């Protein structure tokens, strides 16, 4: 019955430096458990009773703390190392998890490569129109997408897919779609997806036009 | 050693019942009691029960009753969960999971995800994504290949029949009223398009379908 509360619920480390996660327990806890989950993979028992390693953990991983406040301490930080982290609590059946800690690997600045995609002549065909903006290649993960329609902003219809962080770059990705009729696509020409970004307040701006 | 093997997908409609399965090896089956984990996209892990066979004890968290009934079969060698209701709210990950007594766990199985939805099976679409009239800015032109309209997950995209992996940015799909929408980016450059054929390759098992669509010079 207990609430278990991960902190920081985004993780943001750089390979070769100290990394200390914590969980809180509402009340008096006696053994705490740790869990790793790398994204597409089954999750897996790192520390166990608070202290103590499970079979196959690599020598980097520590836990400690009592009571409320307990700890997952990561002693250097590994590129096989970024997953969600989860806390683990019983004597109080249930038998809880918390949040869950993100680890998400450091990288330096990156600045959004943008490519809008008019309607295929297939979809046109039915009766739809999806207009597809790809946002490539970006650090850190907030982003914002702004969809104006000859310069009117269009706010419903609009489709967001992330993608996890990269193995070799370690960037983000993103897709944004618009979804309109037939009717409401020939209506208007002018078509534009702007990217707001934390590394420039000026927004990437990539438009066409319906008629050329 | 250790594996909790469990099938891949179960797609059943609100109001029946799902029988889940753990086909377990690696260990003496009747020797470590064994839990169940359901998972949720952003909601966290949520643990559902546990069974020991030995000494037969059945353990259940009380948001969870009578939504699932745990039994085991020792033959044959297998965990078995049946869930009764079957909502929108029950569409998750479920996962196997092995653990020496009360109350953590060691291995994890390689979880089942469940969907349930009144859709139907469908077939996809596939739509060929073109640059605009004219050319590209810079050196490198960018490709892409969209699915609209598919149900259910997965589907198998794949550029130029295995050739090309490259630089190729696959988007996670996301539902949209029944039918799912994937998108995916290619980056090349400028010497290899319209020089050389590029094809996106598109395969879907519960339908049974082959699509292989040519991206045309606008």
């Amino acid at each position: 019955q207990i609430v278990l509360t991960q902190s920081p619920a985004i993780m943001s480390a750089s390979p070769g430096e100290k990394v200390t996660m914590t969980c809180s327990a509402s009340s008096s806890v006696t053994y705490m458990y740790w869990y790793q989950q790398k994204p597409g993979s089954s999750p897996r028992l790192l520390i166990y009773d608070t202290s103590n390693l499970a079979s196959g953990v690599p020598v980097r991983f520590s836990g400690s703390g009592s009571g409320t406040s307990y700890s997952l301490t990561i002693s250097r930080m590994e590129a096989e190392d970024a997953a969600t982290y989860y806390c683990q609590q019983r004597t109080n059946y249930p038998l809880t998890f918390g949040a869950g800690t993100k680890l998400e690997l450091k990288r330096a600045d990156a600045a959004p490569t943008v490519s809008i995609f008019p309607p295929s002549s297939e979809q046109l065909t039915s009766g739809g129109a999806s207009v597809v903006c790809f946002l490539n290649n970006f650090y850190p993960k907030d982003i914002n997408v702004k969809w104006k329609i000859d310069g009117s902003e269009r706010q419903n219809g609009v489709l967001n897919s992330w993608t996890d962080q990269d193995s070799k770059d370690s960037t983000y990705s993103m897709s944004s779609t618009l979804t309109l009729t037939k009717d409401e696509y020939e209506r208007h020409n002018s078509y534009t997806c702007e990217a707001t970004h934390k590394t420039s307040t000026s927004p990437i701006v990539k438009s066409f036009n319906r008629n050329e | 050693q250790v594996q909790l093997q469990q099938p891949g997908a179960e797609l059943v409609r609100p109001g029946s019942s799902v029988k889940l399965s753990c086909k377990a090896s690696g260990y003496t089956f009747t020797s470590k009691w064994m839990h169940w984990v359901k998972q949720r996209p952003i909601q966290g892990l949520e643990w559902i029960g546990n069974i020991d066979p030995s000494d037969s004890e059945t353990h259940y968290n009380q948001k969870f009753k009578d939504k699932a009934t745990l039994t085991v079969d020792k033959s044959s060698s297998t965990a078995y969960m049946q869930l009764s209701s079957l909502t929108s709210e029950d569409s998750a990950v479920y996962y196997c999971a092995r653990g020496v007594t009360r109350g953590y766990f060691d291995v994890w199985g390689t979880g089942t995800t469940v969907t349930v939805s009144s859709a139907k099976t469908t077939a996809p679409s596939v739509y060929p994504l073109a640059p605009v009239c004219g050319g590209t800015t810079g050196s490198s032109v960018t490709l892409g290949c969209l699915v609209k309209g598919y149900f259910p997950e997965p589907v198998t995209l794949t550029w130029n029949s295995g050739s090309l992996s490259s630089g190729v940015h696959t988007f996670p799909a996301l539902l949209q009223s029944g039918l799912y929408t994937l998108s995916s980016s290619v980056t090349v450059t400028s010497n290899t398009w319209p020089s050389q054929t590029i094809t996106c390759n598109v395969a879907h098992p519960a339908s049974s379908t082959k699509v292989d669509k040519k991206i045309e010079p606008r």
